[PDB]
């Protein structure tokens, strides 16, 4: 409990930036990975903006 | 580019100074002099770009500081992505997990390469509505969606066994999801962007794509670049993937490896994977059990073997395990079958030319007159000495704050930091005040 | 929400789950053969040798902790592990056999 | 197309009941060898003795492993071969003693065969047959259940006994389905729905596979190879996916493990029992380890004691080196690296170096798999470069003078091409011989 | 109150802007050679242009080396990463000293990372789950959305979430009136506890009380930490996702170091060499520190020849003392200073001299200074002589107990005679070797 | 407490000093030995000042000469709640542990921090409890009754509370004391005790904790269990650097503190040069417990070099060490010490016995007589007297030889012993 004292505040959850890409085999695939990455929906929050 | 671009012994060598008649060029591709040591590589560089020859060692030799390495390495600049490349230690291979023999053996698989294609046919649309009747009559009552692309959309129907995998994976439509044709597999790409608005904190699964263009159906194929070490590591657990990136192997059964060169065989004779030979490059050699130079001896003459390159700077001396002396520091079972290519100490004239063409890569001015003391200097000291001596001048030119580095600055710089060959001096002299091999060494001054 | 989305999304398997399934699954047919009687895998030995496991097995670990075997997992009243979480392993080790 | 220092060797080049020709699957020379070999070849294909050793000695170039290559061809890919290096005994997983008796028992193989008859094909119904029980009652009694079969040119119609209602229960066929039928064993398995019906709907999740061709009932032999170390790693090794020992296997780490006796006298006991009702053949393989002279002598002493097993199959040694101190003893020495223990227990074949003459039939010969070819000029140089410098030197300068042969555009190679290739790459000699001039420290 | 070990006195090289070493800085006396050397050492590693370059400083024992090298860390900073290393810590049981000297390489350099996030904080005032009445096919029973009130002391909120992250709140077992940390990116609830107010309401709870949060609702804040690149590989290689059984004895058994591919190391510099190039992380070198290098095997020493010609390879610093010796791991060479020519061909050489006896009497006067002890000039200059005729690091070793004895004595500053009685007590090496030579039993 | 038959050191207790750190010429346990006394006190007082870390000192002398009776002395004058930690140079060599992490460990043992807590807890006699079954009209329902001597109150519990008293099975009429932050209950007896006073207190908890045993419980999931096992196995130094500056803002903010405990190593001329190596660099940090070395032996060979140093140390940890010198007891000495081990061992010499004890122990050893006073009371007590005579210390000189006589007795009989070649007569004639 000393030792989790208040750390959010200064850490990096690491996990968000997919810096831990190596478990990204399991559950996911290749073509989707590369069709899920081609088909964002940036430039529509672009407009609605 | 990709790589991170902190700057390296050599950075300025990129591939090869050799033409198609290759004929060197005295300064070309980042690269200066040794033509006939450069022609003897692009002799290799052609023999693996061909890729008709297997199971050959070449061997490159010379004094250190010759260019031995930035010749291998200019090499592997030349050759290219997509062809796999394995650069190692020679005392690397002693490891306490593996046996030397397995180490060098995935030293040796690294190398050649595998390329696999697969085709995949694929029903990716979004979805508009489905229905599921229940309780109207029972027992599948073959309900129907609808799905959406831009340029087409159809209805499907939907069977007994799909309406039973539709549940899993729930779907409330106002969705984009990806069929498999072959294993009726459902996948869930993400919601469509009017769902957007609905909650303002939302979970981590959901996200936002554009809906699928063109046909509901297409057939695409894939290409992917594997090497043999990694289908034996994969083949050889239940999760090998895992075990590639933690780095425990494990010493994989030479059993699997068997099998393996069967199903390659068979994917060859298929046509479905075709094979791209590798280079196989080993850097201070000189240092090796023996054991490992029998087992190179041997693992040279199989069908996939990459070629090897290698690079020793002894001379005649001991090789390690062994008592007596043999010349090169190899066996000579391992130089009987080899090339051996000798490179030269550099003259005055290129080694101007060798620092120069590195103030370029460190992007420090210099003046005319700061090339002769560096140079004079790096004629009695070894080339990769006076560079180090190039960037430190920078600094100390820096603190004047003017521009090119000046004479005066070469000069502190030289003065601050002592050569090689005076620090051998200074201990000789001084030896009572430092440590001697029997231990003895005198603290106090006064006597 | 736009850089949320741009973020989250370009998650790239470094190789593939097809490449492992690819480089995994065999060509060869089943083959249904007496290669079966010929494997006897280690579990069924314990299954098959319970004559001599009843028989030969006697000594017993004379000094023994109590609640050493909740302790050493981690999985107890209060510890560091999540509280449901040690619920779902009680489960699942209540379950598997 | 990829050739590595041999793909010339075909077989060892025999003739029938004879001595060996004198050029024959790419072998020049080195009749007597090579006939000392065919010999051993029939003491393989004999099946009898175990635990004979034999060991061919000579100095370095001589073809030492083209013959044991190409022993390993005449034997056939059916028979097991397994080449090793006496460097590969030493393993830091386990000790070299527990290695060495595993690849001893990698060579001999175990071949199975089962013939089994098929019923495959489409289902055009299934029909119940009802009749009366041997004690009366009111309920329903079927006799037996009837069983169409539809494939390609031919039909049939099937009757078996009612217990086979479980395992098509079991199977879940009903109609339109191929199904999977074996004659005494029975049961049932299903392989796939039918071609024809992937028509009906738009969109479904389970594969049709085509109707069997061919008659319905089918009679087929299989025959199936394992080696008796592959067996033994099936014995000791625990299969299961959510077994709590095999959950210990996920998580922690498999390492090789030492096998008991008990374990391997007990997979013996086993394949007798199937060798002697005739389903089980075993054919005896061939070990090969190259460098005898790298093995320590603790690997010498169990092989004199391994060497007298029964079930011990033929190993064939190699050892270039000439008197030398064994590793592990500094004061013995004996010819070859070998223990004269162990040389008693062996036969020794002698090995000769090659004749001028033959030397350039060797690069000849290199020169068709390499699918270079070259003058009659050219080749003479190569010829006396190969006896001065070395003859692989000869054989390595092939490809050089190929390449720079298409930096000229010729298609042959050429004295200048030769020459030129001769200094760019340098053989042993002359480097030994540039270190001693220079005190660069080269 | 404040512990002082052989250092602490030294704030660092103190070079004027010229580059110009002063006679006496920053608890550092003479050596304006050495202390000019290393300034433009601390300039290369700002510059971060370099990469890989070594400097080797060696010199005689007890003439600063080492002082030195924690001189330069503290003109470093605290945010330019400094890893200490001796060589004797090289051999590990676990895994070959190789890779942990490729670890430690990577362990030198570091990286900062900066990413916003925004978290809803505050009391629950009153969650509702709203049900739709459609069917839709999918599901037989869910929830449309569920609104959740948020109580702060700046003010109050509603929020609608979606199903999943309130089946997050239905796992914490969250009820009215108790804090929660629910953040946006990762769609993470955490209770912090129960709010302070309703405390009174039983006589004995178990749960724990924190006051409201502040801030009105919603909160907008980044995060600058910086973490090096290898804390990415073993961060890397030990995932702490997941709630399998298997995940658990995971976490349960102690961490085994191992061997790391090349290829996983290079996925994080292509990871890296991304995020460098959209901004969002900056990296920095760092500074590898070695002692006694003279320990290391030849086998290590030729690793180091390819290891420095990486260019992700930091900048390190050797020190050596011994002359020419024989290699370790070498039958016959003989080689100075215990190095390899090849990797001293390498380096950049820089010579440590000694200190005059004028010299040691002022180190001797600033270490009574820093121990804040009193002392006599009379007995100083005897403490000097006494220095200058064993070894300097002896006389600063004859400060300690001299000030006990003062304290038994009674008087506040040392005197000749304190000083005359702690040497029969304690005895240098010297006449330690004298009284061995001559004795019954290995004296 | 604290089970011990005989010890060798069993006497000593705390060596002995007075104000003026001038030794008294037999105080606690301690006789001879007077400069050493001395500059140990020393150290120990400079130990418990506690400006000053990270120095080496050591212990020189001939064998069973006032060497590790030294430290033992300052170990129990340094007394409890500060650490000491005493390893001999054999035990850092591990097979698991690499040579510098287990001396490392040893550094990071020898250093303890105190971390105080406070808590409100409430105890007493429960003479009542009442729990209800849950109800429409609230979760449960109950009231204990805690009576206590000064104040006895009713107190209505908090739900979970309900939990833990329903957890574990709790009789009425037994003393409990109830922790409200920490949540558990804690029974202390049964009404064995008595109610002291008031119900609710405010107490302070001190925890004293070293620095392995912080630095081992963040390395892993459960490190408590690592500490008593020994299955640590080489701690990230990362996980230790971030320790340090954690431990640094603790002491900033005052919620702990930090003992500047002793390290005392037997047997270091054993010790590997790597050791020796490290430890130059482990003294010259900022946390690094005082160290004191002892070494029997001197001018050999160290351990992994070809060379011999003197001491038997390498000069660079010679330098960064004190040395303190013991020298070899006289005649009179020994005959105190003998009579200490006599008063400690319950033995009973007659002065005539002692001065033949004390001949003995001139001519051959001190550890050696100190054996032979044990023997001799089991001689004694078969003739049933109570004291012990001269008689029996001359029959226990027959029975048990010295090394010197059998040293002189093989170097005649060496043709029955074997020899380094392996040459052994089992023969008699011939
Ligand atoms: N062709 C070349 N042109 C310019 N510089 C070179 C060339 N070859 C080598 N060098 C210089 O040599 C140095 C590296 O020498 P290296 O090959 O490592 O010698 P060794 O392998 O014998 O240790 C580099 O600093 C580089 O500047
Ligand atoms: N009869 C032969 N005809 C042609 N080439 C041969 C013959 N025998 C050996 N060789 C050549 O010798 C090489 C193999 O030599 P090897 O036996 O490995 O030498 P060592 O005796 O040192 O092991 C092969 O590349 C092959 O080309
Ligand atoms: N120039 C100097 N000024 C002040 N103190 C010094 C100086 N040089 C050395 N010292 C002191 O000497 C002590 C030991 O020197 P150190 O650098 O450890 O020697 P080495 O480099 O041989 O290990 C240090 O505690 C340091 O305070
Ligand atoms: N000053 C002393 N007072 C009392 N007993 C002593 C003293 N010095 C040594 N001894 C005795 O010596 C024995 C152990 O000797 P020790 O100090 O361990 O020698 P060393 O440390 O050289 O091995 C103990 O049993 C103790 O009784
Ligand atoms: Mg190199
Ligand atoms: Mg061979
Ligand atoms: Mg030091
Ligand atoms: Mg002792």
């Amino acid at each position: 409990k000393l030792f989790k004292k208040n750390n959010q505040v200064n850490r990096v959850d690491l996990d968000f930036l997919n810096l831990v890409f190596t478990l990204n085999d399991k559950d996911l695939t290749s073509y989707h990975a590369e069709e899920i990455s081609k088909l964002t929906c940036v430039k529509n929050f672009v407009e609605e903006v | 580019l990709k790589s991170l671009s902190l700057i390296a012994a050599h950075s300025h060598i990129t591939g090869l100074g050799l033409d198609e008649n290759l004929q060197p060029r005295p300064t070309s591709e980042g690269m200066v002099g040794q033509l006939q040591a450069r022609r003897a590589a692009g002799v290799i560089l052609k023999m693996v770009q061909n890729g008709t020859i297997a199971g050959r060692a070449v061997l490159v030799a010379g004094p250190p500081s010759t260019g031995k390495t930035a010749l291998a390495m200019g090499v592997s600049q030349s050759l290219g992505k997509d062809v796999p490349f394995t650069a190692i230690a020679g005392s690397e291979i002693f490891s306490l997990e593996l046996s030397k023999t397995e180490a060098l053996t995935q030293a040796f698989r690294k190398s050649i390469g595998i390329k696999i294609k697969e085709e995949t046919e694929l029903i990716e649309g979004e979805v508009v509505e489905i229905q599921i009747d229940r309780s109207i009559t029972g027992g599948h009552k073959q309900g129907k969606l609808t799905i959406k692309t831009t340029d087409m959309e159809t209805i499907y129907e939907l069977g007994n066994k799909m309406i039973d995998g539709l549940t899993k994976e729930k779907v409330l439509a106002g969705d984009v999801i990806s069929i498999d044709k072959a294993s009726g597999k459902i996948t869930k790409l993400g919601r469509s962007f009017a769902r957007s608005r609905d909650y303002d904190a939302m979970g981590a699964d959901t996200r936002f794509v554009q809906c699928p263009e063109g046909e509901l159906q297409k057939r695409k194929t894939v290409v992917h670049t594997v090497s043999l070490h990694e289908i034996d590591v994969i083949n050889s657990r239940t999760q090998g993937f895992l075990a590639l990136f933690t780095g425990d192997t494990g010493e994989i059964r030479s059993e699997v490896r068997d099998q393996i060169n069967t199903k390659v065989a068979e994917w060859k004779e298929e046509g479905k994977a075709e094979i791209v030979p590798g280079v196989l490059f080993i850097d201070e050699v000189h240092m090796l059990d023996i054991e490992c130079f029998s087992f190179i001896n041997r693992a040279l003459e199989d069908e996939f073997a990459p070629i090897v390159m290698m690079a020793t700077n002894r001379g005649v001396s001991k090789t390690r395990g062994t008592n007596y002396k043999s010349p090169h520091g190899l066996p000579l079972d391992l130089l009987d079958r080899s090339i051996i290519i000798t490179t030269k100490s550099y003259n005055e004239q290129e080694i101007k030319t060798i620092l120069s063409i590195r103030a370029q890569e460190e992007e420090v001015e210099l003046s005319s007159d700061a090339l002769d003391l560096l140079t004079k200097t790096g004629v009695e000291t070894s080339l990769r000495y006076s560079s180090n001596l190039i960037s430190v001048a920078q600094q100390i030119a820096m603190k004047r704050k003017n521009n090119t580095v000046e004479v005066e600055d070469v000069k502190r710089a030289y003065l601050l930091f002592l050569d090689s060959a005076r620090s051998v001096k200074y201990v000789q002299e001084n030896e009572s005040q430092y440590i001697d091999d029997q231990g003895n060494v005198q603290i106090s001054i006064a006597k | 929400v736009n850089k949320l989305r741009c973020d989250r999304r370009p998650i790239f398997g470094k190789n593939l789950i097809d490449l492992l399934t690819k480089d995994r699954r065999v060509k060869y047919d089943k083959s249904s053969i007496i290669d079966n009687e010929l494997i006897k895998p280690l579990q069924t030995r314990v299954l098959d040798n319970r004559k001599i496991i009843d028989t030969f097995a006697v000594l017993t670990p004379s000094a023994v902790s109590l609640d050493m075997r909740k302790l050493a997992l981690g999985l107890n009243d209060d510890s560091s592990v999540g509280e449901n979480t040690r619920l779902k392993v009680m489960q699942n080790c209540f379950e598997v056999s | 197309t990829r050739t590595a220092a041999h793909t010339h060797i075909k077989g060892l080049g025999l003739d029938e009941s004879g001595v060996a020709k004198r050029v024959e699957g790419g072998f020049v020379g080195q009749i007597e060898a090579r006939e000392a070999c065919g010999v051993i070849v029939d003491l393989i294909k004999a099946k009898k003795m175990s635990g004979r050793a034999i060991l061919l000695a000579g100095g370095p170039s001589t073809g030492k492993t083209a013959l044991a290559l190409a022993i390993s061809q005449e034997l056939g890919p059916k028979v097991p071969f397994c080449p090793l290096v006496g460097s590969e005994l030493y393993s830091v997983e386990v000790k070299k003693t527990e290695t060495l008796m595993e690849n001893f028992r990698r060579a001999i193989g175990l071949r199975i065969k089962e013939t089994k008859e098929v019923y495959e094909g489409e289902v055009t119904e299934l029909t119940p047959e009802d009749a009366e029980n041997p004690l009366g009652g009111y309920g329903k009694t079927i006799s037996h259940v009837i069983v169409g079969l539809k494939s390609a040119k031919g039909t049939k119609t099937l009757r078996l006994d009612p217990t086979i209602y479980e395992s098509i229960q079991r199977e879940k066929v009903s109609i339109g389905d191929v199904i999977y039928i074996e004659a005494n064993t029975g049961a049932v398995k299903r392989v796939g729905r039918s071609d024809a019906y992937a028509t009906e709907f738009d969109l479904e999740t389970e594969e049709y596979v085509p109707l069997p061709k061919g008659e319905v009932h089918k009679k087929k032999e299989i025959v199936q190879d394992v080696t008796l170390h592959d067996l033994d790693v099936a014995n000791a090794r625990p299969q299961g996916g959510q077994d709590v020992i095999s959950m210990m296997g996920q998580l922690l780490k498999p390492k090789k493990t030492e096998i008991t006796e008990k374990l391997r006298q007990e997979v013996n006991k086993v394949v007798a029992k199937y060798i002697d009702q005739g389903v089980a053949e075993l054919i005896p393989g061939v070990l090969f380890i190259d460098e005898v002279n790298m093995l320590d002598i603790e690997i010498f002493t169990y092989l004199n004691k391994a060497l007298e097993s029964n079930i011990a199959p033929v190993v064939v040694l190699a050892s270039n080196r000439g008197m030398t101190t064994v590793r592990g003893t500094e004061d013995v020495i004996s010819p070859h690296g070998v223990p004269p223990d162990l040389i008693d227990r062996l036969l020794i074949v002698r090995t000769l170096p090659y004749d001028k003459d033959e030397i350039r039939t060797i690069i000849e010969r290199r020169a068709t798999v390499e699918r270079l070819q070259v003058e009659s000029s050219a080749l003479d140089l190569l010829a006396t470069m190969g006896t001065e410098t070395s003859l692989r030197y000869a054989l390595q300068l092939l490809a050089p003078c190929g390449i720079l042969a298409q930096t000229s555009n010729r298609k042959e190679i050429v004295v200048n091409d030769v020459n030129e290739a001769k200094l760019l790459f340098l053989d042993a000699k002359r480097s030994t011989k540039i270190l001693e001039t220079s005190a660069n420290y080269l």
